[PDB]
């Protein structure tokens, strides 16, 4: 929003450079984002009366600029003339875009000075008016030449963009903005002249409205004003206009869009005599209604949509777009001025489908304070007296009801000093809601605060607690911290302390805590999942690499380690904890389950000068796996497998608790390939299934005083079978006593050796020699009856 | 090629099932954990850890904790005297009069001194010249013994369960007044009874009472003002409840097959 | 782009009680400041709007730079916003059914 301090100044003075007048404005609530001169880059700009043309053959002007003598000027601009006052740049002047006036010879003739254009002074075409867009500016009416140019033109100027919440709707305005400022520095403030010298006839008689949708329209009025003349506004209308962003077009279009920044209510305006009919009907569009807005476009309606209508005909969209036909245009002598309160959610969703987003209908969007809608009719029409000789016809046609322009809410000092932290008496706060402007009566201990609807923020009483705040100042308010009177110490989980301390074994060990994004491509998204189960896809992706969720860790974690291969870093280790997701289908919330996966490939350890070169493998991947499984005091069992991305004869799956829970394994040697990967292994696990099994306490066994025995045995086997079954049959042999088992060596045409040693050992009982053998023998006798020799 | 590669893919087989090529954890000492352990319900409670000197003046030691200089307790006999006026500490209670005397007078006081503690006696199975305490100290102004009872029921807890509760047994400790002797459930046996309990279906854990009056005051802070709450426990104790360890020499003895014992996480369990 | 990421993490909390005041919700964001740019950080609380909160602020600390000269880092302002907060409204609290 575009603020004057110019123009703010009619209607408040804080009696303060625009600098500190921003300053205490961002303050206390309202950014002001940037401020824009208009006196920037410029020296020696005067109005000019032009008394004499000549162009025999280029133009020279004989300029009176209220010094003894005209000067002339040369100037080459399609629309110049005597009779005219304009704008001069004197010699010695300056203009921006560092322009410098000189004296001067064009085609063998004296210039001395030059007669501008606004875009010459630094105004942007997208906001000079027509008239003079191709040539030079000339001013409305009559000005004392030799006069400062940018006072005469109302751009000796600075002005304010706020930046503005939501919240603050009232400062879309010159006069909330008043009100604002007005409190700021404790000094009135001045609505302007709405009352105009009105005539005998009245509108009652020009004019029906009758509303036919009430829930979406609250309010619509009209008021008529006959025999305007249209010509341009006045030059403090356009440049206000200007200043704000605007095009001026002429004097009563001009009305509406400065009745709209000066009160902030949206005001259309219709021919009375093009209305084609003297009912106003406001109602939905029906299914597949057609207009064609001024715009000569054809718009399918929709029923959602509000349109005003005579009777048999749209005469517009509502609060959006006016219609190709009851529009104001040089031609008009008698004015129809709108103002209406249309519903924000209707308003906001036609102009987005149609694109038709105004100044205008973003007051309707954000909402409008009632205070104003009649006021600014009023106002308007009063303008339109002034400066179109429009005759104001008496009363108003509307329809609906405006509420009270107070709504009182009630306060105690108590609530706002618990509320902030503050020590404050009803006094200093019963000042603060005057300040504001609102009256403030003190019955008891109890505040009444009558905020009016130009707040349209305010309605309960939290919002009253902000306006102390922020007036009085948050830099006030005290430091403290809150003393809990129920005690409880603070700690993780034992579910978030595993996983601090599983990450610090996996880092520990050489792997980077990797973060990968949760979406993939939709082709990817069902990558490496072992049960099958719907995915996860966006209604609107903004990228096709990132259109549905993720049931694996590892598609993100090939690319990452594709990526570092690529820039040369050969050596990848990393690992990541997070959800995958899996549909449950339709209308329903997916099952996000937390995973555990990790991907390695390059040297584990290396000292080159040592020649040590340690190349990760399976089992180094492997040992990654078995050290979260010790960490974590879980028992992990791996049998061969096939998936997905995997070298099939380099894969596992991990089960625990009879569950499979996940894998490992090298990546296919035609998936390595296509990334550009040498060897390569990734891990994947649920780490929700990890985290149910409860582990207790851990369980400690006594320390042996004596030996135990080691025996080392050596088999033969199908070269074939998983040496998992010899330990386990061992295992399920060696009752009490069998402390640890390791396979140490394997041999392999058919059978395969494997060597493996058993450690007896009892910490509890005297062990003898004798339940050793017993034992022993007796292992190697479940081994050979499930298959094995020696 | 799809041939070769393909054959090559079967040269590449391997049993999954063999030992992985282990990345070695090492273990955190079993008294390092159960101090950390409290450090951590603690720290969560707002008070801070506190580290002092393991050789100390008998000032902080003994007359600040209300043993004058008379008092059987200083006896050259029972702790490792260095010179007639310094020696070993024997209790972690030095480090929080040293801390109270520093603050001079104003609260709150919320500390929690673990460290390794001394004790001229000869070594066994359940005697050590050298072993661990925790204790802590809470000064302010309406504490109460209903708040030190509190505090111990989250000890107890975090230490050896969320079912715990305890018993508190009156006893008598010269620095505080009144003094509670205090008694977990037994983590064991229910409430039934059983050998880790001596079949009482209580162990006793830890003392504590409040502060005395003449320690506050010795220290600067003025007793009818301030109020206070103190107890220790013994970590080489607890761990050996806990675990079922049969002899405190082994903490100090390194013996890998203990310590690598407790590489692992712990739960509440079930 | 270099500063915009469909995918970011977040850290919220809420404390609900009895006699909770916005003076208690800035002794929390000095200690959040100081945890995170060290014990020396200031901050400055500015009016703003959210629609679960009522007041609101916007929350800036004290660049940990430039002592509070200025700089490239806070854009010469020497204060740096790090967080949102304020009450929670009425209407939060209530659906939610304290
Ligand atoms: O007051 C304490 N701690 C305290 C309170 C009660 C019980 C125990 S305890 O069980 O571990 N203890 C250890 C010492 N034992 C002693 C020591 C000397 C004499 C008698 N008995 C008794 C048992 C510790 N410290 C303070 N620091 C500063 C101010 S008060
Ligand atoms: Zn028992
Ligand atoms: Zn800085």
């Amino acid at each position: 929003m575009l603020i004057s301090n110019e123009w703010l100044k009619d209607y408040v003075d804080a009696g303060v450079k625009v600098e500190d007048l921003a300053e205490r404005i961002t303050r206390t609530g309202i950014e002001v984002d940037n401020m824009i001169d208009y006196s920037k880059d410029i020296k020696n700009l005067v109005v000019g009366y032009i008394q004499s043309k000549e162009k025999g053959s280029g133009n020279i002007c004989q300029v009176d600029i209220g010094e003894e003598e005209p000067v002339q000027i040369v100037c080459g601009a399609p629309n110049v003339d005597a009779g005219q006052h304009v704008i001069v740049a004197k010699v010695g002047g300056r203009l921006p875009g560092g322009i410098k006036i000189k004296r001067a010879k064009l085609r063998g003739e004296r210039s001395e000075g030059m007669i501008c254009s606004l875009q010459e002074i630094g105004i942007s075409s997208n906001v000079v008016p027509k008239a003079y867009e191709n040539g030079i500016f000339v001013f409305p009416t009559e000005v004392e030449p030799g006069t400062d140019a940018l006072t005469a033109l109302y751009l000796n100027d600075q002005v304010m963009e706020f930046d503005l919440t939501p919240n603050r709707a009232d400062a879309l305005s010159m006069v909330g903005t008043a009100y604002e400022v007005a409190a700021l520095y404790q000094t009135e403030m001045t609505k302007p002249e709405t009352q105009s010298n009105e005539t005998s006839e009245s509108a009652t008689n020009e004019l029906s409205v009758t509303i036919d949708n009430p829930e979406k329209v609250p309010y619509y009025s009209a008021r008529v004003v006959k025999n305007v003349s249209i010509e341009p506004s006045p030059i403090w209308v356009q440049a206000r206009l200007i200043k704000a962003g605007i095009r001026p077009i002429n004097n009563v279009v001009d009305i509406s869009n400065y009745v709209l920044l000066e009160y902030g209510q949206p005001l259309h305006m219709f021919d009375q005599d093009h209305i084609g009919s003297k009912e106003i009907v406001v109602r939905q569009a029906k299914d597949e209604e057609t207009m064609t807005t001024l715009d000569n476009n054809e718009r399918k309606l929709v029923d959602t949509d509000i349109v005003i209508s005579n009777g048999q005909e749209p005469i517009a969209l509502a609060g959006v777009m006016g219609g190709d036909f009851s529009e104001v245009t040089e031609q008009t002598t008698n004015v129809v001025i709108e103002g209406a309160i249309f519903d924000p959610v209707s308003i906001r969703h036609t102009s987005r489908r149609l694109n038709l987003r105004s100044e205008a209908s973003s007051r309707f969007e954000k909402g409008i304070a009632t205070e104003f809608v009649d006021e600014a009719v009023d106002r308007a029409c009063y303008l339109l007296q002034e400066l179109a000789s429009g005759e104001v016809l008496q009363d108003r046609v509307s329809s609906g009801d405006l509420g009270s322009f107070v709504t009182p809410i009630d306060i105690t000092a108590e609530k706002v000093n618990k509320t902030i932290g503050f020590n404050l008496s009803n006094d200093e706060i019963q000042s603060i809601f005057r300040q504001l402007g609102f009256e403030t009566t003190l019955k008891g201990e109890t505040l009444t605060v009558n905020v009016p609807s130009r707040r349209k923020d305010i309605t309960i009483k939290e919002d009253l607690i902000e306006e102390v705040a922020r007036i009085y100042g948050y830099d006030e308010i005290p430091s403290s911290l809150p003393v809990f009177g129920e005690v409880t110490s603070g700690e993780l989980t034992d579910r978030q302390h595993k996983t601090r301390t599983l990450k610090e074994t996996l880092e520990g060990a050489g792997l980077n805590q990797a973060i990968t994004y949760s979406l993939v491509s939709k082709d990817h998204a069902k990558d490496f999942a072992l049960q099958e189960r719907p995915t996860i896809s966006l209604l609107m992706p903004m990228s096709e690499a990132h259109a549905t969720l993720r049931q694996s860790l590892l598609p993100h974690l090939i690319e990452a380690t594709a990526y570092n291969v690529a820039r040369k870093n050969k050596d990848v280790r990393l690992y990541e904890i997070g959800r995958v997701f899996f549909g449950n289908g339709e209308g329903e919330l997916p099952d996000e389950v937390e995973y555990l996966s990790g991907i390695l490939t390059g040297e584990y350890v290396v000292n080159a000068w040592q020649g040590k070169k340690e190349e990760i493998d399976f089992f180094i991947a492997k040992g990654v796996v078995d050290r979260v499984a010790e960490k974590l005091n879980l028992e992990f069992s791996y049998k061969a497998g096939k998936i997905e991305g995997l070298h099939p004869g380099r894969t596992a799956i991990v089960s625990l608790e009879g569950q499979d829970i996940g894998f490992i394994g090298e990546l296919h040697p035609q998936v390595a390939a296509d990334n550009d990967l040498k060897r390569t292994y990734v891990f994947e696990l649920n780490y929700d299934a990890m985290m149910q099994v409860a582990v207790g306490y851990i369980n400690y066994e006594q320390i042996p005083k004596f030996p135990g025995v080691t025996r080392d045995i050596a088999l033969e086997v199908n070269h074939d079978v998983p040496s998992s079954e010899l330990k386990q049959i061992i295992h399920n042999n060696g009752e009490d006593i069998l402390q640890s088992t390791l396979v140490f060596d394997v041999y392999e045409k058919g059978k395969k050796s494997v060597a493996i040693r058993l450690n007896y050992l009892d910490t509890e009982d005297t062990l003898t020699d004798e339940r050793v053998s017993k034992i022993h023998d007796k292992i190697l006798e479940a081994l050979q009856a499930e298959g094995a020799t020696i | 090629l799809m041939e070769k590669l393909n054959q090559q893919l079967a040269e590449e087989t391997i049993d999954v099932t063999l030992p992985s090529r282990q990345i070695s954890i090492g273990s955190k000492h079993p008294l390092t954990r159960t101090v950390e352990e409290i450090e951590d319900l603690f720290l969560g409670l707002g008070y801070e850890i506190v580290d002092g000197y393991e050789v100390e003046q008998d000032y902080y030691n003994f007359e600040a904790l209300n043993l004058p200089k008379s008092h059987p307790a200083r006896d050259m006999q029972d702790s490792f005297y260095i010179t007639d006026e310094i020696l070993m500490r024997t209790h972690t209670s030095p480090v929080q009069a040293r801390t109270m005397e520093k603050r001079n007078g104003q609260g709150p006081v919320k500390i929690i001194c673990p460290g390794k503690v001394y004790r001229r006696d000869s070594d066994d199975a359940t005697h050590s010249h050298q072993f661990t305490q925790i204790e802590g100290l809470v000064v302010d102004k309406n504490i109460k013994m209903s708040d030190l009872k509190g505090t111990l029921e989250l000890v107890a807890k975090k230490l050896f369960g969320a079912d715990r509760e305890i018993r508190l047994r009156p006893s008598y400790f010269p620095f505080t007044e009144p003094s509670v002797e205090v008694d977990v459930s037994c983590f064991k046996c229910k409430g039934k009874g059983c050998n880790v309990c001596k079949h009482t279906g209580w162990i006793e854990i830890l003392g504590a009472g409040m502060v005395h009056p003449n320690v506050l005051e010795m220290a600067g802070f003025d007793s009818n003002e301030y109020s206070g709450f103190a107890f220790g426990m013994g970590p080489d104790r607890i761990a050996m409840l806990k675990y079922g360890i049969e002899d405190i020499r082994y903490f100090y003895t390194n013996d890998v097959r203990f310590l690598e014992q407790f590489k692992a996480v712990e739960d509440r369990g079930e």
